[PDB]
């Protein structure tokens, strides 16, 4: 994956997370689950929808071909008309086909970039209070509450509050 | 200890898109933009039925072939359907001049009203009822003629005098009209039907001039005729005036059309059914909201863009990498 | 408590917006508009050269020499042409100028003409040349005149109208654009009166061109009091080509013709004024004075102009997303 | 934003930073201020400039519409001409408009990438001598002089020179 | 001091550059050039079929049978036609070949022709055949000759040109390309001498075609020492169609015609480039391309399979990365 | 570069690394050398190759120009042909040229992302067992023989295994 996250250092997706494109999986003494980051799921949806509508709009004209006949002394204009119509047809097929390949490449990158940025938003909150497992998972060095789970998600995790419990654990080990 | 993990959505989808970098990529969500499907029939556009020429061609219809009687009179169409195998066209052999230009002018219309332009009594001293030919049978008569033209001939005694006619276009609509010049195979047939000596057909308006005289010679038999007729058409503008003058060989205008001006003419076998369309292609109706189509570049109404593509599927979702279950 | 260093990005009082594939109406700190939607509503000089203002004359009126159209009669140089839409002085004697559209296209190419006498009246022997005037072609000063570039040749007081002949040999380096006609009377009376009795022809020929026509007598609807017609013609006598002209009646003869010198040509049909301005780019609806690379003004122009597109705006973001505190 | 910095984890921009696209804000006993990274800003200006000129250059050609006249026996080629000129008009309109939408999306991301790479360049110098807050800011574990700040921007910041002092206060 | 591991990238000796939207003249380690600008300045066989070399003769010269064009006379099969920019032998008796451009177009499309006698000289009764010669049309061996596919028919010693008639019925499966003429004398003197007196005509027709012309008599500027002119005409007689010919006078009759095999694109190259015993897949008007590339510098005009034509000087795609080799010193 | 690695925080390329686009340079008591990371190089080669083939594929139609002649009563349709053919020539030149400029910018970004991803992968395995030297170079706080080197390149480095040794050495300096 270009940003490295999707099918990358995060090896797979979650059929269990069904209310969003990106998000979190927690496990705590109080249970476990899959919950989506709403804000960045929503922004991606607005963005992607806009992309589909802009393409539909820009594609809203048509070239129109004609039923005109030509006599046996009009072989040159008749062939002119054919090469022109084939010409605009090739140009537009090209534009549509190429645009789809290019935009698909960039749409998948956008998703990759959004996963990657969520992962970084959490890695910088937790610092040495948690241990990086592989695959986009962190193991806390301290007991983490449901409320603590929410503080990581909503971006108000309180690092100092657990710095001592965490460090005592970190290397009592 | 407690885990928090970051991740992304997966699902059961098997729909793939292509990418500049990668070909068969399964994604969680996607939109096909192209339409490949068609109802194989003609329908009304703008709640207006198309005109079915049936066994008749555009020439047969508008010149008034006797076998094309069913289509006689006023007509309102949203488009025209000419059947490919139709056999009723120009029955008395000859060239319809500027034919392709005529077919394009007629296609740009939506309505015609048929009306007598030159009553037969317009031409004094000549016989207007001897018609008539076996090259142009109706269904009930072996020897008829175009309903919109009069084949004028000299009266039972000689001779064919100068004949003259004028029509003034008082109306707000252009008039589409027709005439012809008879080209006999022999001086004998020339002498029998018309006078002796040099014959002409001359016609003019404020903006148009015409002049032609008989080119007598025997051509290969076609519907029993070695003679020929040169057919002509023109359009009398509103406010314009048509003078006609001839001493022989005139196939006179009789009836003409007040003409009301996209337009299309479809050559096709498709059935015309009782239905409605927003989009009509020459190979069928498109009932769709898609952006592109691959059915046909030839259409009428609001259609998606024609392209030669099989599929144009846009990824909306992320790459689908669901957990493997055994 | 501790000292801080922070990384960040510029912001500003900007309210200019751009669109992207992912988002509309994104305020951005710096942008560049690529499309020009403004014009000066007038016609200016192009390469320091004024355009030809036909004014009251159609292109037909000007190059045939309609009596009302002299004062355009000299020589001409132009960077482009302006035909005013309602101009009333064109073909004065009714008839058709054959290949009109193709003549308009040839005049449109080329920058200058020099008018000269191709065939002096003396060219044609045994025939009147002073009587070929009509009330359908008034000048401003007299009620019956004719095109300055043609001679309506007519029978001598004593019949008949003999075979007349004329040749011209292009020795210059420039092509010659010239005109002629064939008269078509409404009657055999008018035909006999002006010309002889007998079959009349008008024939012309060069090394590469062949013309032949005969009168077609009939009465057409009255136009400028005339139920007769003239078929007018035009052609181009190449450098080194000789023109031979032979007729025994109904010839409307070439009198004056044009040395014709041929970039992008332009015939604008418009009503805008021609002011004493100078310009780089002229369109049919006005002047573009601009560095922008697109324009939404007109697809028809002369000079160096931006590309025409139907867009209302083409603004590229150059700076970044503007989110000031 | 797509590299996540602009309108991302650096929630807003600086009206105060005037001389550059990307910059440093610092606070210390001697005061606080704004300073543009001269090198990455110029490197961006050069790139954006070249992009705008490439686009202008590619767009140099024009299609010549003409307005010839056609007679009433030339409906077909007259119609041919019009469909032709409207065809090219439609294609160039599509090209300009889509190019602008696409390019604008990408130019915003370049700015985002540039800010992001400045942050990581600083973070990489500072190491444990400073604490990375959420928002592109670093709180020092030592007293940072105006010399010290200027060295952070220069890329010549001396990590070992402050290591001991930082360890202490980080322990305190 | 201590064990290192480092992350990095390939560099190399390459000095090849590419442009990007953001930067020009970027040296990259690997690239592919997509545009071809080399050609062989010659004409080769397409689909193993040799082109037709008109040589001195023009296209008019060839299909009317200019007597000097006998090298080309009879059957020809070609993949395309080459007409030299200064061929001398075309229409030798001054006049117009009508609808010429549309003819050149028809011949291009344009695979093979079989020559054959369409109307034998005997077809026309009461007229002289053997006197249709001019000094405007020599062969390389006689000072006064005439087109190998036409007959300039003269009145006989009796000063009457009878009505002549000719019929040809096309029972074959191939269209027939054929030619005829109408003579226009400078004089009524020459008119009287060569043909009858009184109004003359040339009429012809088929099931779908009509033609009628009469002589337009007038003195014209001399060309090949002729002040008279001939109007040449051409048509195509579809399978199952029949031609009727009828003339009072001034007919330059069809004599030999062509069975015409259509193709199957076709081209006509005006060029002075050599033709050689070589094979091509792609032939432009200025040369053979022999290439794998996607885009072509050389020409918009070609027959066969060519890369797409563009004005570009170069279209090099980066495949590798920015090349930053170490300074060796 | 945009991802900041190529000619960025990693200043130059390696003429020595001859078997890959992206690679490692290692040095140990056992030895020094260069080794391409095969997985990422092969992924990039497939992607670049697909892209070249897509572009060749989509560009594989041609406008047809013609040798037709026009007479001097055919100035208007002769110019219509001329403006038609030039018209398509300009549209295709534009497409090929603009495409090559755009794809060239993106293909360089792709390489720059893979380098950066390769560096982030290694960095996150090593954690504090190694010291960042600057130019994408890490100095181990412990002995790292060939097996341990391979270990890093393979993605199976054992941070616990060496964490005591690294910590003690770190304190010493
Ligand atoms: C001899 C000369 O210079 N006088 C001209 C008169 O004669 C024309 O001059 C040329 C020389 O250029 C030839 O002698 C012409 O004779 C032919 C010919 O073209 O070769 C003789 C042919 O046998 C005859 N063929 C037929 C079938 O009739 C041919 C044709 O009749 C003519 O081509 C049709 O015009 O002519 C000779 O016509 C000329 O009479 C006079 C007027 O131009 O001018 C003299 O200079
Ligand atoms: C964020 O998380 C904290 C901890 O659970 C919670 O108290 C607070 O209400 C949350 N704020 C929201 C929902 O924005
Ligand atoms: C032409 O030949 C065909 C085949 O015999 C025949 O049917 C047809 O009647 C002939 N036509 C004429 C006009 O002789
Ligand atoms: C914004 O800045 C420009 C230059 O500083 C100034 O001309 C303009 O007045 C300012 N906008 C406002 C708030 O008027
Ligand atoms: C045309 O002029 C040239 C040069 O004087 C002369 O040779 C030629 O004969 C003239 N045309 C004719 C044939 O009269
Ligand atoms: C670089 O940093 C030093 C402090 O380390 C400072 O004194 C010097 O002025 C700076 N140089 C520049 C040109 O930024
Ligand atoms: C590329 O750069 C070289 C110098 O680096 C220069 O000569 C040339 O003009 C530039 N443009 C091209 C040909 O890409």
């Amino acid at each position: 994956g270009i940003f490295g996250a999707i099918a990358g250092f995060i090896e797979g997706g979650w059929t269990g997370m069904i209310d969003g494109w990106y998000g979190y999986h927690h496990e705590n003494s109080q249970g476990s689950g899959y919950a989506a980051d709403r804000e960045s799921t929503q922004k991606a949806i607005d963005g992607i929808t806009n992309k589909v509508n802009s393409i539909i709009n820009k594609m809203n004209t048509q070239f129109e071909a004609v039923d005109h006949e030509f006599s046996n002394l009009e072989r040159r204009i008749g062939n002119l008309n054919k090469r022109m119509e084939d010409g605009f047809l090739d140009v537009w097929t090209y534009n549509a086909e190429l645009l789809v390949l290019l935009e698909n490449e960039r749409t998948l990158d956008l998703h990759d970039a959004n996963v990657k940025n969520l992962y970084e938003k959490v890695k910088s909150q937790l610092r040495d209070n948690a241990n990086d497992l592989g695959n986009g998972c962190f193991e806390f060095w301290h007991k983490c509450d449901n409320e603590c789970m929410e503080s990581v998600k909503n971006g108000t995790y309180d690092y100092p509050k657990y710095q001592k419990e965490s460090k005592l654990n970190r290397q009592g080990i | 200890g407690d885990k928090i993990c970051i991740g992304y959505h997966a699902n059961n989808s098997t729909t793939q898109v292509d990418t500049l970098l990668e070909k068969n990529v399964t994604v969680t969500h996607s939109v096909e933009l192209l339409e490949n499907q068609k109802e194989k029939r003609f329908c009304k556009i703008m709640n207006k039925a198309p005109l079915d020429l049936k066994d008749c061609t555009i020439e047969g219809w508008i010149l008034g072939n006797p076998k094309c009687d069913l289509l006689l009179g006023d007509q309102s169409w949203s488009y025209i359907v000419e059947r490919p195998n139709a056999q009723n066209g120009i029955c008395y052999p000859g060239v319809l001049n500027e034919l392709e230009e005529l077919k394009a002018f007629i296609g740009s219309g939506e309505r015609v009203e048929r009306f007598e332009m030159f009553p037969k009594s317009t031409w004094a001293g000549v016989d207007t009822s001897r018609g008539v030919t076996n090259a142009c049978p109706s269904y009930t008569i072996d020897s008829s003629f175009y309903r919109n033209l009069v084949w004028i001939v000299k009266t039972d005694s000689a001779t064919y005098p100068v004949i003259k006619g004028t029509y003034n276009n008082t109306g707000t609509q252009p008039i589409l009209y027709f005439w012809g010049v008879h080209h006999p195979l022999d001086t004998t047939v020339q002498d029998n039907l018309y006078g002796s000596g040099d014959k002409y057909v001359r016609m003019g308006t404020e903006s148009m001039n015409f002049a032609k005289s008989p080119e007598i010679a025997a051509r290969p038999a076609v519907n029993g005729q070695r003679s020929r007729i040169d057919y002509y058409w023109s359009v009398l503008r509103p406010g314009e005036t048509l003078n006609v003058e001839s001493n022989g060989n005139l196939i006179a205008p009789w009836y003409a059309y007040k003409f009301v001006s996209k337009g299309a003419v479809f050559k096709s076998d498709l059935p015309i059914e009782n239905c409605d369309a927003t989009c009509q292609t020459i190979t069928g109706v498109l009932r769709t909201n898609k952006t592109f189509q691959n059915v046909s570049p030839l259409w009428i109404g609001e259609c998606p863009k024609y392209v030669k593509s099989e599929s144009l599927r846009l990824a909306t979702g992320l790459r689908n990498v669901p957990q493997i279950a055994t």
